[PDB]
RNA sequence: UUUGCUCCACACAAUAUAGAUGGAUACGAAUAAGGCGUCCUUGUGGCGUCGCUGAACCAUAGCAGGCUAGCAACGGUGCACUUGGCGGAAAGGCCUUGGGUGCUUGCUGGCGAAUUGCAAUGUCAUUUUGCGUGGGGAUAAAUCAUUUGUAUACGACUUAGA
RNA sequence: GCCCUGAAAAUGGAUGGCGCUCAAGCGUGUUACCUAUACUCUACCGUCAGGGUUGAUAUGAUGCCCUGACGAGUAGGCAGGCGUGGAGGUCAGUGACGAAGCCUAGACCGUAAGGUCGGGUCGAACGGCCUCUAGUGCAGAUCUUGGUGGUAGUAGCAAAUA
RNA sequence: AGAACUGGCGAUGCGGGAUGAACCGAACGUAGAGUUAAGGUGCCGGAAUACACGCUCAUCAGACACCACAAAAGGUGUUAG
């Protein structure tokens, strides 16, 4: 694969004699391809309705994108999961001007802050907030404050030739 | 870029230094390193000493004679992290190593001449602020090296020497910098300053 | 297995070929699933291969 | 001279001597694929004497050329050298190393007569 | 004045090796200023002849020569892969070599 | 290497040669291969593989 | 030939603390020597600065005899004899040259660079 | 192969001598408009320590 | 199998090897420490 | 002992090379701070400046850099001397005084090279040794053989005998 | 989850070693690079396979030449081969102007089995090709006979006083 | 000790897991040159001292299938929930 595109594949079964122009419905994939995209729309809907590849067909496998990404998205996020046990559930608040890489944050902050492989993951709702009150984590609610800035020291310089002959200092 | 290169040891990490090392070595590039027991390691030095007592239990049975040799030695310790980390018992290995020559404080032929300071070693760059590191001398204070104030004391001469020298050499190219403005103002000096250089 | 990839073409190692897609020989596939590599070639590929 | 020959190539010259005649003096280096059910050689081990697999064998076109381009086939006496009277490019004679030096020499000149390219010409003949 | 170099320092490597056995026919090379690969391409092909010393004079010289050329930029650093007329000895493992700037493309 | 789905190196078997030391039934031979070759018609190719045969696939008539 | 044998100093001019005195291996060396010292003179040669270079020794028909060993066995006990011969040649000093010349081969762009030589100096 | 190294008794011809001349003249002339041609010509050229071939431009 | 008696062993292991000490002068392997705020004088002597 | 040894300036038969080809190119500590200049009221300092790689700084044009002239300066600058001073951590190497001498590319000139045939390291280092140069210096010890015990299987240790 | 607790045995010691601490460690996404008797394209080989082919003032059509494919392998099977003792046949072959044997960090042919040649050695009968004939090929059998060793100038020659 | 399906070994080298008959990738005439498996890219050793999100200090860290063991029961250590 490689990195996360929200796909909009909606699906319908596979309309028959008695069945035809079925209910349908949109579900909401992530993943670099289009393949793993419908892969993922069929094992989450052998979750809801009886089926699978073999009864019924995803109608389009179309994208998604921001409208607005030159605008700071504080993201409100939601998640079902297991362990290497049995299975619980969970609620974030990552930020990030891009929802595709907020999630991937997200299967990288499972992997790190919990240790849990994707598979091991079903992300759910994913809606920003307005108000500053509706955001809960006070350490995304960290950069709310009003007139703002902030410098980052010992700035560990790159060495892109072996030997130096200065031996650096934390100058930024 | 040089013959037989020379290394600064203050602040530089163990490890990280001991690679760069091997593979100039193994390279061609004869280099010798200096000041071994300024030479900074990692976490609490308690730690690093329980693990040094690993080599200290280990050695032949039968022959205690002919059994691993535990160098207390701030550079002969440093020597190991090389050791090790090379084909020592290759004919290529053994001479390899050869181009190596570590030493403690800084000796009179490197002290005249200048000592390079690798960016991947030194602790303001591969450690984290506020994570403990160590330091080759109080670990060879209680190991078996007894020579740590007899170098302390080399340095407060080696230092003092080439101490003065720059206060010298400060205000030398001080004047010598005055001499830059007053070689300006002129066109081969404002065609050189267009030119690059 | 094995029979499906002799009576498919695929003698040897990294080979590949073309079949109609068709619910009958659609299922040798899911039978050799890892041992192959499969999709829907294009134009420029078939053109070239 | 001889004829338009590809480069005379053999790939593995090196003769294919026996495993342990470097070992025993009772073991000749006249090769013979070990039988045995250990032998490493015979399991074919990275790093054991290659034995004589026809891989090996010789492009037909140059099989039995000498770097030169000529094939040594073995002269006996008069009558006999007139065998290749006609081949003075592709075929060499090479003297029987039971040849009286008598005869020897007699040979010799019906050689560089008829352009028979001879490899031993030293033959007995001091120099 | 006093430079005569117009090839640069290539310190010669091991031969084409893995964890165990080597290629006695194709060694990597490293050379003076060689760190961008993109920009690695520059020495590629480039012609190369290690410098040894003899005992026994040759063709009126006791400086003999094994030839060489540059094939494709090996590993992320600047690193070079070579062949030669005649393979080296590994004994030449770790030296300094001298590679030319021809055939040139400037 | 190769799925050998099928025998390598299947000797085809079937006589194409007389087991005969005898030159004149070998030169019958020369002739009805010949014949068997550039004639493209059916009879001598059996006659052909007819000489090969044996004390047996030649019994008596 | 130590194998197993002790030390003894009057052996150190040798560098090899190690040695022993075979004295009827002399009984015959001198046999042998005094008469190599007569031969020289039955020639007529410089018996002072004879300096010989030719001294080899192998094994010779082992002397067959044996002694009596525990449970009624019979282990050989041969005379392990030998076969010396040394030859004593003349000192003659001086040796000057005699090996080879170097027919110095050469390139034309090697023999341009002899020409080279004179124009840079003469 | 019989004198080696004989000298020479083969130097020149003052053919290709002349030619020279018969060159260089014309040349030399549009030296003298741009500054310091020919001493960027009457020197040689070789690698030195602390540049990159590949980073230079020619 | 344990000895069978746990007991003390025999012969100090620091003072070894049994090896005859270079020749028959005694090497003096150490020498008392200095104080610079008294009046010189030595700190070993011979004998037999 | 046939004049055997050895230091220094070089020179020539050699000898091998773990690998010269502009330059190993001297603060220390700080690393959640400092380098330099700088100045005031002398410091854990008022003020400016700076890194952000050495991709620096220096070297660097001439028959592997020849032969000759002059201009502007007397700088810089290699060899061989010397002097003030220093270095013992393996000093054995470094800073300096006054000269002699070499050269100058800081500028302007004026002759030179080809045929190494369009490439062939195309040889310009130093490590060490040798029979012969000649400018000085230098006149032993060791073992073995007898001997001793504080010695020891023997070697060895150990003291002794012009 | 991560880290410690849980966490004790015998020769000192193994994330393989060294070494690793915003890692080289646990998890993970992007990667770029790294090299299998494998696959890629190819040269050559033998076998198998499907073919074209006598055309003569020649031949081996058990030939020549073409296209494709393939090569693991003990026990094991049959094919093509090499060598060796005598027999009938034959190159009116070898040979006291050196056959056989033998030695040969000398050369050639063959995948090879072996053949061939240079040199020494040596002194009397021997090799090729076509068949025939077999007491026909040795590293092994605590293999037989005869030979020679490392052990080894070692153990040790020491009772009947000396 | 014993059964079944398939696979191997035996009898099959090879490159990988330090190492090993069985596993991972893979099979072999001889070579040439590309590309990869497997397996890895501090160093030993060919290959990033690559980049991004993290977590984690241990006066007994951990550090990759088979595989060379660790369990119940705990921590106001520290993070997420």
């Amino acid at each position: 694969m490689a990195h996360f595109k929200e796909y909009q594949v909606i699906g319908r079964r596979l309309p028959t004699e008695s069945v035809p122009e079925p209910k349908l419905f949109r579900m909401r994939i992530f993943a670099s391809n289009e393949v793993i995209a419908k892969s993922r729309y069929w094992y989450f809907l052998q979750k809801l309705h009886k089926v699978k590849k073999a009864s019924g067909e995803i109608v389009s496998i179309n994208q998604i994108n921001e409208a607005h990404p030159t605008k700071v998205k504080n993201f409100g996020v939601w998640v079902r999961y297991d362990s290497r046990s049995g299975t619980h559930n969970m609620y974030k608040e990552i930020r990030d001007v891009s929802r595709v890489a907020a999630v991937e944050t997200l299967y990288q902050d499972m992997a790190a802050r919990h240790r849990a492989r994707f598979r091991s993951i079903h992300i759910l709702k994913v809606a920003e907030i307005e108000k500053t009150a509706d955001v809960k984590r006070q350490y995304v609610k960290q950069f709310l404050t009003k007139d703002l800035k902030f410098p980052l020291p010992h700035r560990v310089q790159k060495s892109t030739k072996t030997f130096s002959y200065k031996r650096p200092s934390t100058f930024y | 870029v040089e013959p037989v290169v020379v290394i600064d040891g203050k602040g530089h990490l163990v490890g990280r230094l001991a690679s760069v090392v091997a593979k100039q070595l193994l390279n061609g590039q004869k280099i010798v390193v200096v000041r071994a027991e300024e030479l900074n390691i990692s976490g609490e030095f308690f730690r690093n000493k329980l693990k040094y007592h690993d080599f200290l239990r280990k050695a032949t049975a039968f022959n205690k004679t002919r059994g691993p040799f535990h160098f207390r030695a701030p550079s002969r310790i440093f020597y190991k992290a090389l050791r090790g980390m090379v084909s020592h018992k290759t004919a290529r290995g053994k001479a390899a190593l050869e181009r190596l020559k570590v030493f403690e404080g800084i000796p009179p032929p490197y002290d005249k001449k200048k000592r390079v300071v690798v960016p991947q070693a030194l602790r303001v760059l591969r450690l984290k602020p506020g994570r403990k590191y160590t330091t080759l001398g109080k670990l060879s204070t209680s190991v078996g090296w007894k020579y740590e104030d007899v170098v302390a004391k080399l340095e407060a001469k080696r230092k003092v020497s080439s101490a003065e020298y720059y206060a010298k050499k400060r205000a030398f190219t001080k004047k010598v910098a005055s001499a830059n403005a007053t070689a300006a103002e002129s066109d081969v000096a404002k065609q050189l300053a267009a030119l690059g250089y | 297995p094995r029979k499906v990839l002799q009576l498919l073409r695929l003698t040897r190692i990294n080979s590949g070929t073309f079949v109609k897609v068709t619910k009958a020989t659609l299922e040798l596939l899911k039978l050799i699933e890892p041992y192959v590599a499969y999709g829907y070639p294009s134009y420029s590929t078939i053109r070239q291969l | 001279a001889s004829l338009p020959h590809p480069k005379i190539v053999k790939k593995h010259t090196k003769k294919f001597k026996r495993h342990h005649s470097d070992r025993y003096h009772r073991v000749a280096e006249n090769w013979r694929k070990q039988k045995g059910i250990d032998s490493v050689v015979r399991r074919r081990f990275r790093g054991n004497i290659s034995q004589p697999k026809i891989g090996y064998g010789s492009n037909k076109k140059t099989k039995f050329l000498s770097p030169s381009g000529h094939k040594t086939f073995l002269v006996a006496n008069v009558k006999d050298l007139e065998t290749l009277t006609m081949h003075t490019k592709t075929y060499a004679a090479e003297i029987a190393h039971n040849i009286s030096a008598k005869n020897r020499v007699v040979i010799l000149a019906r050689a560089k007569a008829l352009g028979i390219k001879v490899t031993n010409p030293k033959g007995r003949l001091a120099l | 004045a006093e430079s005569h170099r117009l090839y640069v320092k290539g310190k010669h490597l091991s031969y084409q090796r893995s964890k165990r056995v080597n290629n006695p026919n194709v060694s990597l090379i490293k050379i003076e200023g060689v760190a961008t690969p993109q920009d690695a391409q520059f020495y590629l092909g480039k012609r190369i002849a290690y410098v040894y010393r003899a005992s026994k004079e040759v063709r009126g010289s006791k400086i003999r020569v094994m030839w060489g050329k540059v094939t494709r930029t090996h590993g992320n650093s600047g690193v070079v892969r070579a062949t030669f007329r005649n393979n080296l000895p590994a004994k030449t493992f770790g030296a300094s070599v001298r590679i030319f700037l021809y055939p040139s493309n400037i | 290497g190769i799925d050998h789905t099928s025998k390598q190196h299947k000797r085809s078997g079937h006589r194409t040669a007389p087991k005969s030391d005898n030159v004149y039934l070998k030169l019958l031979v020369k002739l009805y291969t010949f014949l068997a070759r550039r004639t493209d018609a059916p009879f001598n190719k059996v006659v052909l593989k007819a000489l090969f045969l044996s004390k047996i696939n030649r019994p008596p008539v | 030939f130590n194998s197993s044998i002790g030390r003894t100093a009057q052996g150190k001019e040798f560098g090899v603390t190690k040695a022993r005195w075979p004295a009827k291996s002399v009984k015959f060396v001198q046999g042998l020597l005094q008469n190599a010292a007569a031969n020289a003179e039955a020639k007529g040669l410089d018996a002072t600065k004879l300096y010989v270079s030719h001294i080899q020794v192998n094994q010779a028909p082992k002397q067959r005899r044996r002694t009596y060993r525990a449970h009624g066995r019979i282990n050989k006990y041969e005379s392990s004899p030998s076969h010396i011969e040394l030859v004593v040649t003349e000192k003659e000093e001086a040796v000057a040259k005699a090996a080879e010349k170097k027919v110095v081969r050469l390139t034309s762009r090697q023999r341009g660079r002899i020409a080279a030589q004179k124009r840079i100096a003469a | 192969a019989n004198l080696f190294p004989e000298q020479q008794n083969k130097e020149i011809k003052a053919e290709r001598v002349e030619d020279q001349k018969v060159v260089d003249k014309a040349l030399i002339a549009e030296i003298k408009k741009t500054p310091l041609l020919k001493q960027y010509l009457s020197a040689s050229f070789s690698l030195k320590n602390g540049d990159k071939p590949h980073m230079l431009k020619f | 199998s344990h000895r069978k008696y746990e007991a003390p062993r025999h012969g100090h292991l620091g003072f070894l090897p049994r090896k005859r000490a270079a020749s028959i002068r005694a090497r003096v392997k150490a020498f008392p420490k200095d104080d610079r705020s008294k009046p010189v004088a030595l700190t070993s002597f011979l004998g037999y």
